[PDB]
């Protein structure tokens, strides 16, 4: 609840404070959230229980996206485009935090997507960090990042697009983690799920919203099923 | 900002006093600065300027007057002494002792209005002696004895109108100037001056309708209509210099209408046409100068250097003529704007 | 929205249909969700737009927990306690689906925890699947599973406990994935984050709610930071 | 006149893209012409100008940003990328990395207001470094981090006023 | 080469609208300036004014086109863009102000060039003075003619600026 699911937000704040050791914008956002967490806990201690619940729900998404940004910064310490999009999401998050602090309604509108934005951002960051010599789709992942930048511009045309990008990253991050612990059965199994993933991405880049999303989700599911065996192959 | 302006105007007062030859007014100015009186500071400044203009003129009466005005800090008396020293210079240029008496009296009474009256009356007497207008000189002396700045300015404008009429030959304009001098109407005298100028332009061009409108304005006393007629006359003169008789006719129509905006617009169009013509002529002159330069280059000699230098001088003269046309057009725009 | 974030639910349904090839209870739940997805899309096509949004939000959590259960079944095909808790969560999910279909309000109450339950369940399943010879904490993970079973009993005393169990699994799953692609710098780096993780777990088993959660979250963050380098160590 | 203006602005978009080094933006512009979207045409044009000013500046972030903006037809994002490439040139003339970060962030967020803010803030930082006004450079950096075009223009005008004062 | 302007002129002749015909003339002039400079937005605004028949907007577009032409002659693309913005706005006051600023920049440039030419002419004169000969007098006269031509060019620039001010005032 407003103080019984804010202990989960408190563990999230403790994780982010220990996972955002750089980007002082991240530390400042964590401090503004803890103050917003403090403001909600005071409203949770005050008679403003519904306002407490609303502020706590906003700060929960805030802490979730902040953890996404911190994990991205930890997983994208070498990608300049990723650091740029991360600082951009940090500025957008400060703007959305000022808007919600202004009672703006439109808080869970851009941050509604900026939450998914930080999700896909940490997704691409993990895809790059768990990569190695042969990314083989980091260009596509950069294209997706471009599509994410495009989603950064498509934020209304990015609600399902952010989900599709995250699912494609998951099919890539599953394949990336499989190839990471591989020295080649896991690589061959991920080469077939990555095939359907790239086919759907071209279809998702062909204006296919349901069919390409379904194909990418099925490719990700098959990749996760093969990862269940690849995790015992080493 | 009162004490700072006081110290500044008083330092300027002391400087203009030392330049006038007054260390006493300089010390009084230093005192005005130390006290912080911007009024006394500007008073010592105007008195120092008065003493300078007097040392330029040569009257110790107004000199001691400005000295005392600075020692006391009299701004009205200092401005009166300054305008009276200007009147004394204008009178030494003219030569009227009653004007000098009236100017010294305005400086002593501290009447800056009477001092400007004496200045305008000395100017009126000078303009009358230059024109030969005894009514203007009489009105100037009457204004100096009376201390009427309006009457003295009217006498000056009437003497100027009579001068413009005698130079034009417009006895109607001279009569209007004499009537304005007798009336003391500086507006009517300025209208007579503008009408005499418009009639002079009409006679120099040959626009009898323009000279007729000028005489009508002089009989009426409309400085606006007279200035519009003068603008239309200058526009028609530029048109005849260019060859736009339609422009001269439009100028006649506008002068008959009495507005100067259309006259200025027509003068601007004529100046634009003349400027395009002068630009073509200057391009031709530059081509000729470059050709003479190439000729002197291919075979230099006495005749070659002679022709090259002559072409350079011809291009410079054509550029000077085009610049003079542009300056006339700009002066027309300024008189219009 | 109610039909613009249900395409994301549709990709989730496509993933779960391709990731739940066993446990016909999972296929039946996916079918009931697709019917609930169909019911919401009809209400999204009907004038019941707020009811459509509510049913779509419920079915979104349903599909998320169903994907969690499918990934668990794919990652816990050998743990009888995990399969038992999975069938139990499947029965609880059928009950919560019947309750929400009855308009029960208490749908996002047990399923509110049953969502976190499926989260921690897939977490422990991945911890077991990405394990190898030396689990070294699968007993603790079973203890956590017991604590999860206890959370299965503590479902009110499990809202922050489920989050803590998931964070401890993440600190374990990070260490598990690090040791998986390792043949020993990553193992030594994970041995220090696992130390703080076990210390907090004992503290979390010592009735420490904020301090132990913070210590486990910081251990997980340090483990994820070391995993950023361990992913390039092979 | 909508389809004709679309074809014209999109042909100009493709030309400025090929001059920027973008054949992809050139093809997206040809597509904007074939579709008849004057908005998408002017978007690809502003994005092509953005890519040209970026190739003049040297930031592949705003370059790919304008490439994606032209591929999609985002006029606000293209104008943001153009003003941000201007900001990047002004910053390379000045030398402020936080200004470059703010400009790239304005280009990515597509905030043409924040992009003009970054341009005016880079100009303000340059004018402050030329004048020696640390308050002006601080206000410029604050506006770049905030994205306030009014504050950045104020910092620029204040650095210019301080320069005129020091010269006077 | 503006068939839209020719069509607007024919339509005004059939209508007997001297205002529409003058707007078509100003639009054809603005389109000519746009084609000579390369301002397709200016030619587009000229065609739009010809189709509309707005002599004020067409004259503003022509003023902005002349301003952008002076800018290209100087090298102020920002001035050409501001002229495009003003012509799209349809006012000629901003176009005239921009043309005046461009003419001021070009006038400062021409003043620097004329000072350099006068220095070169004085140097050639000193050279012919130190050792007069065929080549010396040739170079001195050539430098004098070059200074005269540079002065003629600066005067032509000043005349163009003054004509712009006159068309504006």
């Amino acid at each position: 609840e407003f103080k019984f699911l804010a202990t989960e937000a408190k563990m999230l704040i403790t994780a982010a404070e220990r996972l955002a050791g750089t980007d002082p914008r991240l530390q400042e956002m964590v401090a503004l959230i803890k103050k917003e967490l403090e403001q909600a806990e005071r409203t949770f201690r005050n008679g403003d229980k519904s306002e407490a619940q609303r502020q706590l729900e906003f700060v929960l998404t805030a802490a979730r996206a902040v953890m996404n940004v911190a994990a991205a910064a930890n997983a994208a310490g070498t990608d300049p485009l990723l650091k740029a999009m991360v600082d951009a999401i940090l500025w957008r998050l400060k703007e959305a935090i000022r808007t919600f602090q202004n009672g703006d309604e439109e808080a869970e509108t851009q941050l509604r997507f900026v939450l998914r934005a930080a999700i896909a951002v940490a997704v691409v960051a993990a895809a790059l960090v768990l990569a190695g010599t042969d990314p083989e789709l980091q260009e596509m992942v950069e294209q997706i990042k471009d599509l994410l930048i495009s989603a950064f511009m498509a934020g209304e045309k990015a609600l399902t697009q952010l989900l599709f990008v995250a699912w494609a990253a998951h099919a890539v991050a599953m394949i990336a983690a499989a190839a990471n612990l591989a020295g080649p059965r896991l690589q061959q199994q991920v080469k077939e799920i990555l095939e359907k993933l790239k086919e759907a991405i071209e279809t998702f880049q062909k204006g296919d919203e349901e069919q390409a999303f379904r194909q990418l989700a099925e490719v990700l599911a098959e990749a996760a099923l093969v990862a269940l065996r690849a995790a015992l192959t080493n | 900002s009162t004490k700072e302006k006081a110290r500044q105007l008083a330092e300027e007062a002391k400087e203009t006093a030392e330049k006038v030859g007054d260390p006493e007014l300089i010390k009084l100015a230093e005192q005005a600065s130390q006290e912080g009186d911007s009024e006394k500071a500007k008073a010592i400044l105007l008195a120092a300027e008065a003493a300078r203009v007097a040392k330029e003129v040569g009257a110790p009466d107004l000199i001691r007057l400005a000295r005392i005005a600075a020692r006391v800090g009299a701004s009205e008396a200092a401005k009166a002494i300054l305008l009276a020293a200007e009147a004394a210079r204008v009178a030494k240029e003219v030569g009227d002792p009653e004007l000098e008496r009236l100017a010294l009296l305005a400086a002593v009474l501290g009447d800056s209005e009477k001092a400007k009256a004496i200045l305008l009356a000395a100017e009126a007497a000078r303009v009358a002696k230059e024109v030969g207008d005894p009514e203007l000189i009489k009105l100037a002396l009457e204004a100096a004895e009376r201390g009427d700045s309006e009457k003295a300015k009217a006498i000056l404008l009437a003497a100027e109108a009579a001068r413009v009429a005698k130079e034009v030959g417009d006895p109607e304009l001279i009569k209007l100037a004499l009537e304005a001098a007798r009336r003391g109407d500086s507006e009517k005298a300025k209208a007579i001056l503008l009408a005499a100028e418009a009639a002079r332009v009409a006679k120099e061009v040959g626009d009898p309708e323009l000279i007729k409108l000028a005489l009508e304005a002089a009989r009426r006393g409309d400085s606006r209509k007279a200035e519009a007629i003068l603008l239309a006359a200058e526009a028609a003169r530029i048109a005849k210099e260019a060859g736009d008789p339609e422009a001269r006719k439009k100028a006649l129509e506008a002068a008959r209408r009495g507005d100067r905006e259309l006259a200025t617009r027509i003068l601007i169009e004529a100046l634009l046409r003349l400027l395009k013509k002068s630009t073509a002529e200057l391009k031709r002159a530059t081509a000729s100068l470059r050709a003479i330069t190439e000729e002197l280059k291919k075979n230099p000699s006495e005749d070659a250097l002679v022709e090259h230098n002559r072409a350079i001088v011809e291009h410079n003269a054509i550029i000077v003529e085009n610049n003079r046309i542009i300056a006339m057009v700009l002066e027309a725009i300024v008189r219009a704007i």
